[PDB]
């Protein structure tokens, strides 16, 4: 059947017979195909949404027509018509019945093959690798004969087979026989043609582009080089807007489908880095809300990732971190914005998972970082009560979330929590309790600024003297401001930009007054006023510690 | 978008206080 | 920093603060102020209320370190309790470098104890010991107690009821200066022995479905730690082997096993090293574990008191938790019916649709 | 302005705590007693004066 | 499935010989101690010599003439490159048949010509550089045209081996990395000296051009999220393999410089890796004291083993002229492997 189908596929492009005269008359009728399609759709949707429990030790103790449709007839004809470089029949068929792509994966791979050949010569012209093409050579066989060195080349031979992808099986190289299958196609000459033909091939391959990671990398590097080419010119914002739209519509849905493949997402984010962060948040949130639902394969992948993330999260321990950390890092780096939210909730209301997560942030790349900051702002802004139901006591999640944020600022130094600090500087205006709490924990954990509530007279005396006596006193009072100079400088640098220092000092001060003018039980009023006072004092101690010389008089 | 629509600036923190003098009618 | 109202040494205050102590219990505030003046004390209290801390803080207050001089001697009943008292002395003496503590119990070469007592680098001012070993040291003049100022006896009831123990403690007492501070502490002083929020559910099913049911429950419920109560050691060990085979890290503790491994696995799970532990009623009483939030009664007990003792391991000190039980026989339903009449609690049948996770956190 | 300008460091010289630290501090002998910590005490005496 | 049976046979009761070195007889006498180390081990190109250096300071070299090291002479030599200083890296100089370059974490690179008639390793020459410079890695262009010497920071030197090792060029590492405190972890040459592949600690990977003796930065790609441990090249010249400490092992296509295949069964850090001279099987030594043997073409596991807490730091190397591989044993002792009736996979 293979050779016969190949002969018909050859004949079916030199005009011997028209396509539909073959399509309409092969075995599986269109109705039986549609029935199989509905069955696959329902089974897939159920196994996605509900899910299935894989039995590990369950019950292990006490006390053919599918193969037919897949392997022959219409589907096999489509696969081969695609391999042999005749793209227009299959484009016209899949334009009508898109669901056909669910039947088998190989259609997406082969379509990606023809598209990648179409795009390769445009890709080499940019991101120039041609100057670097001259390094793919083999080592010469060296042998010592009669006490002298002798070099020889390795000898291989060439075989022709029916498999489309080339290979080299340990002595000999195999190639596709029909060596002029690429006669009817012309590669791209300019990125504009890349857009014009993306609108045809990629809109067909759909969310399944993820099945071929290499295409993601190639398109993203083309984008990076195209944006870099005109850094000087005035029209840069035009190209930025156009690539924004492109990445929104064709690539990001695809990268949402990947499976434990960090580097591809690293490339897509290396392209995304050029946008305003407003746009990145737009894309991330739309993908979260409207495109996870209402699209089948994306929904399946999101549900699989989420269930897997919860399964791993139930098994984090002080003893199993050595491998669970690597697995969680891969899973979070590949598909973050749907596998992070369960983790964010689990650390929102459980004790030690917070320390475990802050330990395992050491491993994931910039994409996981941006998405993590996103979901942090998400949770911080979700609609829910801040104070506890009982009385004026604050709820039991603010504290654990603030501890998490402080641990982030302390351990992983490539986090870029700038937007969170803009959240603080903004929402302090209205007196949000979460702002004050995050500020307190940030100052006390990262900076190391312990308060002066309980101090014996001798320590209090040493605490203002020459430098070494003061250092000994501070290390006695369990204060570690000296050893944390670098990270304190980094955080005060985050604060320095957008000139938040004076605004924050004035805000804290004029907030404690409004706290003085509220009405409640005195037993809480006195404590609140004093707590705010101590917070302000500690903040100013940090500021004087980190900003000295002229920077102080500049930004204070 | 809402929490990013709040106006932030030195002109708004002034919120001038009440003078110490308190008039006469836990 | 309630101990700062005690008016003690600052380094000692820091050593207590880094020990997590923030508010003294009743017995501490009632005994430490008077024991600091050097008066004899005879204390009876409920077990686990910090009775060691009283005399530990007292002796760490009254001591002025003299090189090579033993003034503080504590006598206990066991070797592991002696190790615990020396660990308490060490966690109390973090900020006191000149003071040195040592422990003495059987099973070790007496010559090694002697040479560490002669060593200036290990010459101890505080010695915690078993009465027999320290007797064998004093009677051989391996240790000098001619300057003892503080004499503590923990669990003094068993010390004075057993004849060998009382004779040993009296031989140690007669070799000490008569003008010393004397303290006795025990949770039980009978009259015969110088101027002294929890959720409760159940599953009614058959035996052959238990193994798969937990494999579902332990899959869906969101939990910190899980404990599994069994009525037998063989079933517990089997279920632990199968659970560890099920990619679920689990430990097992029960009788029929050497005590060393029991202490080892108990301490290991206490430290959040694994997330699943299985045990019989050997831990039915006394255990204190905070992070346990979800309990599964694999097999019910015979009496209601044992079941309440089991469920007491969850919801420590009035905290939130979740409990779910198995019912597979007639006596199970019988005890289930009796627990509600005694404890005024409606143990509803566990619904199939699951419970809201926030109802137990 | 004379009241609010000043501080404690410039109004009281103990000189006992310096000596206690110097004596309890007696590698290179901890960098020679932290560079002869006593230079700060000298500056402190000058400031007090 | 032929390769799986071949590897299984290579792990059988026979088809295995203990390399009889000083440490081997030492363990035999003291067992029938603290294991020093094996700093490095590197073959000659023609597959008829071997050299390695323990932590004691002594470097052994064998002149392979037999399968089970029967008639293989052994030039043992005491702690060369000074009495206080020990060797850390060596290159075998593919130009001639005897020269060796050795570095000892110091400012002196020693060129010694090993003799086989006697047991004398005679120092031929010493090369020196700036007094502060502390180089620790040396490499040879696989055609014997350039030599590379690298520091842990802020020095890279390239000598022209043809013109009596005249200092050709140098470069400051801070110009290559442009990050915060990077320390080069592993270097490797391309097949035919044209490019140098460098793996920093911060994760980056750099490709430098060394065509006519003037270093230059061609490109830098953010390959990994942790320090890169090893970098190996395929002998056919189509893909280069990168192994990291974050638990990933990727194979990058050479013509286009994009990831093509990923090893996913891994869940631990990588200490070393190697690929056979036929570019068919890939051996990974992870950090949990375990070795794996994967297939390059398909990417599916085909053989596993377990070191079982014997010689915590392992080493693996595939012969450059046969399908045999030297692997560490129990206590820092080497253990050859073969089949004794199959010189190459094709013959099988």
């Amino acid at each position: 059947y293979e050779r016969y189908m190949d002969m018909c596929c050859i004949l079916l492009k030199n005009g011997f017979v028209n396509f539909y005269s073959i399509w309409d008359n092969v075995k599986p009728e269109m109705e039986f195909l549609q029935e199989y399609i509905q069955n696959l759709e329902t089974e897939l949707e159920e196994e996605s949404t509900k899910g299935v429990e894989n039995p590990l030790a369950m019950a292990a103790a006490l006390s053919k027509t599918q193969q037919d449709i897949l392997l022959f007839g219409k589907i096999k004809l489509l696969e081969r018509l695609l391999i042999h470089g005749c793209v227009i029949p299959v484009i016209h068929v899949l334009k009508q019945y898109p669901k056909v792509l669910y039947v088998s994966e190989s259609l997406s791979r082969y379509l990606g093959r023809v598209f990648e050949y179409l795009l390769n010569p445009l890709y080499t012209s940019m991101t120039s690798s041609g100057e670097s093409k001259d390094m793919a050579t083999a080592l010469m066989i060296t042998r010592i004969d009669n006490g002298i060195l002798a070099h020889k080349p390795r000898l291989i031979h060439k075989y022709k087979t029916h498999e489309p992808f080339e290979s080299l099986e340990l002595n000999s190289s195999y190639v596709f026989y029909y060596s002029e299958w690429n006669s009817n196609l012309t590669p791209f000459a300019s990125v504009n043609d890349l857009f014009e033909n993306s609108h045809i091939y990629l809109s067909i391959i759909g969310p399944y582009l993820g099945r071929i990671p290499t295409l993601l990398s190639k398109i993203s590097r083309i984008g990076v080089a195209d944006i870099q080419k005109n850094h000087g010119s005035e029209s840069l914002h035009v190209t930025i807007d156009k690539w924004i739209d492109y990445v929104r519509k064709f690539i990001f849905p695809a990268t949402s489908l990947l499976q434990n493949n960090p580097i591809a997402t690293s490339e897509v984010y290396e392209l995304m880095k050029f946008f305003p962060f407003e746009k990145r948040y737009f894309i991330y949130n739309e993908m979260m809300t409207k495109l996870s639902q209402d699209i089948l394969p994306l929904k399946v992948s999101f549900n699989k990732a989420e269930r897997e993330a919860k399964s791993i999260l139930k098994a984090l321990s002080i003893d199993t971190i050595a491998k669970e950390s690597r697995r969680f890092a891969k899973l979070i780096s590949t598909n973050p914005l749907a596998s992070l939210v369960p983790a964010v909730k689990q650390i929102e209301n459980y004790d030690k998972v917070s320390e475990l997560v802050v330990y395992t942030t050491k491993y994931f790349n910039d994409f996981a970082y941006d998405v993590l900051q996103f979901v942090l702002l998400l949770r911080l802004t979700y609609n829910r009560p801040a104070v506890q139901f009982d009385g004026v006591n604050q709820a039991m999640w603010v504290q654990r979330l603030s501890i998490f944020i402080a641990g982030l600022a302390k351990n992983c130094p490539n986090m870029d929590i700038s937007n969170i600090i803009t959240y603080i500087l903004k929402t302090l205006h209205n007196g949000n309790i979460i702002a004050v709490s995050i500020l307190k924990e940030l100052i006390i954990t990262v900076g190391g600024i312990r308060d002066l509530n309980e101090v014996n007279m001798k320590q209090l005396l040493m605490l203002n003297s020459g430098s070494p006596l003061k250092q000994y006193a501070r290390h006695l009072i369990y204060d570690f401001r000296d050893d944390n100079s670098v990270i304190s400088s980094r955080l005060t640098s985050f604060f320095t930009d957008q000139s938040a220092i004076s605004e924050i000092i004035l805000l804290l001060y004029t907030l404690n007054l409004k706290a003085n003018t509220q009405n409640s039980h005195y037993k809480i009023l006195s404590t609140r006023c004093d707590e705010m006072n101590t917070l302000l004092w500690s903040f100013i101690e940090l500021i004087k510690h980190c900003l000295k010389g002229k920077a102080f008089e500049e930004n204070v | 978008n809402n929490v990013w629509k709040i106006p932030t600036g030195l002109d708004k923190i002034e919120q001038e206080v009440k003078k110490p003098e308190g008039v006469y009618e836990i | 920093t309630g101990f700062k109202d005690f008016l003690l040494k600052p380094e000692l205050s820091r050593a207590i603060i880094d020990c997590g102590f923030e508010h003294p219990s009743e017995v501490q505030q009632h005994t430490i102020p008077q024991s600091i003046h050097g008066t004899d004390v005879l204390c009876q209290a409920k077990s686990g209320l910090g009775k060691t801390a009283v005399f530990v803080l007292s002796t760490l207050q009254q001591l002025d370190p003299v090189p090579g001089e033993v003034a503080v001697v504590v006598i206990c009943n066991a070797r592991e309790l002696a190790y615990q008292i020396r660990n308490e002395y060490l966690r109390f003496s973090k900020y006191m470098p000149d003071v040195k503590t040592a422990v003495f119990y059987g099973g070790t070469p007496i010559s090694k104890d002697a040479e560490l007592l002669k060593n200036k680098d290990t010459a101890p001012h505080i010695v915690v010991a078993t009465p027999g070993r320290l007797k064998a040291l004093v009677r051989e003049k391996y240790i000098d107690l001619s300057h003892v100022k503080n004499f503590v006896i923990d669990e003094c009831d068993k010390v004075l009821e057993e004849l060998d123990m009382r004779r040993d403690v009296q031989e140690i007492f007669r070799a000490t200066p008569r003008d010393k501070q004397v303290m006795m502490f025990s949770a039980t002083l009978s009259q015969e022995i110088q101027n002294p929020g929890l959720q409760q559910y159940y599953i009614k099913l058959e035996e052959r479905e238990k193994n798969r049911k937990l494999a579902q429950l332990l899959d869906d419920l969101e939990f910190n730690q899980v404990i599994i109560f069994v009525k037998s050691t063989t079933r517990a060990n089997e279920l632990t082997k199968l659970l560890n085979a099920s990619n679920f890290p689990a430990i097992t503790v029960h009788g029929h096993m050497k005590q060393e491994e029991r202490i080892a696995r108990y301490k290991a799970f206490k430290d959040f090293e694994k997330r699943i532990c299985v045990s019989t009623d050997v831990f039915g009483r006394g255990i204190d574990i905070e992070r346990i939030n979800l309990a599964i009664n694999y097999d019910l007990t015979n009496e209601a008191d044992q079941y309440l003792h089991r469920v007491g391991r969850a919801g420590r000190f009035g905290t939130k938790g979740l409990a779910i039980s198995f019912v597979s026989s007639k006596e199970d339903e019988e005890v289930l019916a009796k627990i509600q009449e005694r404890f005024d609690v409606k143990i509803a049948e566990f619904p199939e649709e699951g419970i809201d996770p926030s109802t137990y956190l | 302005t004379t009241f609010w300008r000043l501080s404690l460091y410039d109004i009281h010289f103990d000189k006992s705590l310096y000596d206690e630290r110097k004596n309890a501090l007696s590698k290179h002998l901890i960098q020679n007693q932290i560079k002869d910590i006593l230079v700060t005490g000298i500056s402190h005496q000058r400031a007090f004066k | 499935s032929v390769t799986s049976k071949y590897l299984q046979s290579t792990f059988s009761k026979g088809n295995t010989s203990h390399i009889e070195d000083k440490r081997f007889i030492h363990v035999s006498s003291r067992s029938h101690i603290t294991p020093n180390e094996i700093l490095s081990l590197k073959f000659h190109v023609s597959g008829s010599s071997m050299a390695y250096s323990r932590m004691d300071g002594s470097l052994t070299v064998w002149f392979i003439k037999d399968a089970s090291f029967d008639k293989s002479v052994e030039v043992y030599i005491p702690d060369c490159c000074g009495s206080d200083k020990l060797a850390t890296d060596l290159s075998w100089n593919p130009t001639s048949l005897n020269q060796i370059a050795v570095v000892s974490n110091s400012s002196e690179i020693s060129l010694l010509l090993i003799n086989e008639k006697s047991l004398t390793a005679s120092k031929l020459r010493t090369l020196s550089l700036g007094s502060k410079t502390k180089v620790n890695t040396c490499l040879y262009d696989p055609l014997g045209n350039w030599l590379l010497a690298a520091t842990k920071s802020e020095k890279i030197y390239l000598f022209d081996v043809k013109k009596d090792h005249s200092s050709v060029c140098s470069l400051n590492i801070s110009d290559i990395s442009q990050e915060d405190n990077d320390v080069v972890y592993s270097l490797a040459w391309s097949n035919g000296g044209s490019h140098i592949f460098i793996g920093f600690k911060s994760g980056y990977l750099a490709i430098l051009k060394a065509k006519h003796g003037i270093l230059e930065v061609c490109t830098k790609i953010k390959a990994h999220t942790g320090p890169i441990t090893e970098i190996k090249m395929d002998p056919w010249g189509r893909n280069f393999i990168t192994g990291s400490i974050d638990g990933n092992c990727y194979v990058w296509n050479m013509k286009s410089l994009c990831c093509e295949l990923i090893i996913n069964d891994l869940n631990s850090a990588v200490t070393t890796l190697d690929v056979c001279h036929l570019g068919k099987i890939l051996g990974i030594c992870t950090e949990d004291e375990m070795v794996y043997f994967y297939d390059l073409n398909s990417g599916n596991l085909l053989h596993s083993k377990s070191l079982a807490n014997y010689k915590t730091d392992p080493v693996l190397k595939f012969y450059p002229d046969k399908s045999w591989y030297i692997m560490s044993g129990k206590n820092d002792t080497l253990s050859n492997h073969f089949v004794k009736n199959e010189k190459n996979l094709i013959t099988y």
